[PDB]
């Protein structure tokens, strides 16, 4: 697989739907930002937990 | 292009205003006649914006199609990728 | 180095020294100073492994050399390939050559 | 998507667009300008022409 | 080549798959039509594949044939091991 720092997602240069998908693992770094991944539904996962 | 027949300001005007470059505006008006006025303004930029659009016409002789640069489906997307542009080359075909 | 056969056999690949230094900045270095930015995932294997296309240029040019500096038209990497397929305009949005 | 006029709008950008923004307006401008820069609204028809 | 006879997508395809300067797959689709879809993919697969091995042939030309890569028997060995190439020379034989 991979792993990442902080990128750019407001978005206007890159895709979604064909290369890349979430994961939280292995416990020792700490990630705010990949807030933008699987759509149709509620207001649920960033203003709730 | 005739007859309307040339921009002269005069309220006419007509809406093609197929010129370019034009020191016509300024230029002498001298000035405005007595009209009453209001667009005018209007017809005056929906035709100048075609008149540079047209304008170009050629200068694609040296483009350059353009491109998604963004993009969306694209309706194959299913074997061969979709993403466009951002355009910081030059386009001049020398 | 290998021939054919059927199973070609057990004894250590490397070994026991590698194993403990390189995967030895898992524990040491990079969230903190960093405050931490490295973000880890697996991956599913298509945008590299079925797709990633397209077939334009002419041959570099015929029996010469290779320099460097980046100027004008005739090339992949120019767009005379490049408006959206290949790799190459692609490639570019941020200042080089190829 | 197609703008379209059924569509209805959908933002820009996730909601963490708000609180950036909203810091950077209103502590990084006010700490370098120190009251001295201003807003104003734009005349676009005496702009575009 | 001829008779399959040539990958419009659809998903016939065809096996190679054997051109260059596809503006092909997009180009048009527009989109795939109605029909069961899985491979397709793996059929374009070996194909593509052959759509740039096969289109070789020239650029040996310039080449600069391969090395041992690394080295080990390397039938004799007895007076006579190897290291296989790492070639920043930069090759075009001219």
């Amino acid at each position: 697989g991979l792993i990442m720092m902080a990128y750019q997602a407001y978005d206007e240069t890159i895709a979604t739907g064909t290369f890349f998908y979430p994961v939280p693992v292995n416990p020792l770094f700490a990630c705010p930002e990949h807030l933008a991944s699987l759509r149709g539904m509620t207001n649920a996962r960033r203003v709730l937990a | 292009s005739n007859p309307t027949t040339f921009s002269v300001e005069a309220i006419a005007a007509y809406t093609p205003v197929a010129l370019i470059r034009l020191l016509n505006a300024s230029g002498p008006l001298q000035p405005g006649h007595r009209v009453d006025i209001a667009d005018a303004r209007s017809i005056y930029t929906v035709g100048a914006a075609a008149s540079a659009a047209r304008a170009r016409a050629n200068h694609n002789a040296n483009t350059i199609r353009r491109t998604a640069m963004f993009a969306e489906t694209d309706p194959m997307t299913w074997l061969r990728p979709t993403v466009g542009l951002r355009r910081t080359f030059n386009p001049r075909i020398i | 180095r290998g021939d054919t056969g059927q199973a070609i056999p057990i004894t250590p690949h490397h070994d026991r020294e590698w194993g403990i230094l390189s995967k030895i900045y898992y524990y040491i270095v990079i969230p903190a100073f960093s405050r931490g930015s490295c973000c880890t995932m697996g991956v599913r294997y298509d945008r590299l492994y079925p797709a990633l296309q397209a077939v334009i240029v002419p041959e570099i040019p015929a029996d010469e050399e290779a320099p460097t500096t980046p100027e004008d038209p005739r090339h992949p990497l120019h767009a005379h390939q490049l408006v959206p397929n290949s790799l190459n305009v692609y490639f570019h949005n941020a200042h080089l050559t190829v | 998507g197609d703008t379209g006029q059924a569509i209805p709008i959908t933002p820009h950008h996730d909601r963490e667009w708000g609180i950036l923004s909203k810091i950077y307006y209103y502590i990084v401008i006010p700490a370098f300008s120190r009251g001295s820069c201003c807003t104003m609204g734009v005349r676009y028809d005496r702009l575009y022409p």
